[PDB]
């Protein structure tokens, strides 16, 4: 499924759920109401997760105004944050206020996919303080391997872990 | 000893296409077809009873966009299936008989190698074309189907985007001749993910296929006997009023190549996981997947 090519769709039901889609009109990440109920992929809790899935292949986008400000995007061409400049309205959603958040937002599921699989602490009983990705939680947390055996996701720092994932 | 329900690398999962072939010379032969963009080789299961003549033939196609690794995990236990319950299920016993099965697990398996390795939600293939920094096509967007029309972008940096012309990416131009050299398939089903949906032609268009009617019947009967499983509930239709417009996509390739059988699955779930589906739902979909896979395929071989 490409899941940004997908309209809101609030579906058949009668709930009140705000949620966020990518709006293919704008090329931004924006609130509609979900109705609990059938459908579709197009569908965010977060703005952040919605420009994840989303956002990071557009181009930069100036727009009209010229309330300038200098912004990040992610540009596709290097897979870098790199600077812009920002008319102040009607922008797409890749458009940070830091380059941080512009890395970490895109990152997000950008990962190797070794990053995304569980901690295992592996059959052994050893207790070897060691780091993992957790995508749950967006950030690498320290865990306990039993020393033989595991995954890919197992790093003897927090900086080496973060430096895979 | 291969977990069916783990990912793998696409070293075991070729692997175990050949240890599948080992254990039943007599009916299954892993087939090279071609090559990636990459140089990687691509690979079939051919499963058949008919003594290296053309018969009748389905094919099964998957992991064409390489995040969707329900896709091709799906596929390889698929392939066990079918050996494992020949002659031990009228059903796949009844359908082999009569026609030949060609599965493809791995239809892009430079994005695959891509998304274990790199980057886990890449979709495209890895091929580097002039006019640009970013890498790949969309190959289920390269199809020499409405190529080009709505339904997908010439920006190279999209997710979407058709490449540079029609069959111009070498996986999808290796599925392309060798369908076409064979030149007898009745079937032809995608597999991707995620959304739970079974849809038919077309997607380039508004416009019904002479086949609607029979498409949404079998859609509708797979559907069904897939829910009867664990209860999964899939929606049916054609793709551009289900979805989206979508030009250049194999089914509709196929369809408009007389292959009337000509189905995409997009595979679990509906969004709580999405790409990221767990590895312990592998084989629950696996096995669901299969009885809609099965009542396509008895339909077909009744249709001949
Ligand atoms: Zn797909």
């Amino acid at each position: 499924i490409s899941v940004c090519d997908l309209p809101a769709d609030r579906g058949q039901c009668t709930a009140y759920i705000p949620q966020w889609f990518f709006a293919k009109t704008t090329e931004d990440c924006e609130k509609f109401v979900y109705g609990g109920c059938q459908g579709n992929a197009n569908r965010f809790e977060t703005k952040d997760d919605c420009i994840a899935n989303c956002g990071c292949n557009l181009p930069s986008k100036v727009g009209p105004c010229r309330v300038s400000a200098r912004m990040w995007f992610h540009n596709p061409e290097t897979e870098k944050c790199e600077v812009f400049i920002y008319g102040g309205c009607h922008g797409n959603a890749n458009r940070f206020a830091t380059e941080t958040e512009c890395q970490e937002v895109c990152d997000r599921y950008q990962k190797p996919g070794f990053c995304y699989q569980p901690s295992e602490t592996g059959p052994c009983k050893g207790s070897f303080p060691r780091y993992y990705y957790d995508y749950e939680d967006g950030e690498c947390k320290e865990f306990i391997y039993g020393g033989c055996e595991g995954n890919a996701n197992n790093f003897e720092t927090k900086e080496s872990c973060e430096n895979a994932c | 000893n291969f977990n069916y329900g783990a990912y793998h690398s696409l070293e075991a999962i070729y692997h175990e296409m050949d240890n599948i072939a080992a254990d039943f010379p007599d009916l299954a032969r892993r087939v090279k077809i071609g090559h990636s963009f990459e140089n990687r080789p691509m690979y079939v299961l051919k499963f058949s009873t008919g003594k290296g003549v053309r018969r009748p033939a389905v094919w099964l196609n998957a992991g064409i966009h390489s995040r969707e690794w329900i896709s091709q995990a799906t596929a390889i236990w698929t392939a066990r299936k079918i050996v494992s319950d020949y002659q031990r299920d009228p059903a796949i016993t009844s359908i082999l008989e009569k026609m030949d099965i060609f599965l493809l697990p791995v239809a892009n398996p430079d994005g695959y190698v891509y998304t274990q390795t790199q980057n886990r939600l890449w979709r495209k293939t890895r091929s580097r074309n002039p006019g640009s920094s970013c890498i790949g096509a969309d190959p289920n967007r390269n199809w020499n189907a409405s190529f080009a029309g709505k339904g997908a972008s010439d920006n190279p940096c999209s997710e979407v985007y058709h490449g540079p012309h029609a069959n111009s990416e070498v996986e999808v131009k290796s599925v392309v001749d060798f369908i076409q050299k064979h030149g007898n398939f009745k079937g032809f089903i995608d597999l991707h993910s995620y959304s739970q949906l079974l849809m038919y032609p077309y997607g380039y268009s508004v416009k019904k296929a002479p086949d609607a009617e029979e498409l949404d019947k079998v859609a509708r009967l797979a559907a069904k006997a897939l829910a009867s499983v664990s209860g999964t509930e899939y929606q049916v239709g054609p793709t551009c009023t289900t979805v989206y417009p979508a030009s250049g996509s194999s089914i509709d390739w196929a369809y408009d190549n007389g292959i009337k059988f000509a189905f995409t699955f997009e595979l679990r779930d509906t969004g709580t996981y999405g790409f990221l589906l767990p590895a312990n739902q592998i084989i629950p979909t696996a096995e669901e997947t299969w009885l809609g896979l099965k009542t396509i395929m008895e339909h077909v071989r009744d249709n001949l």
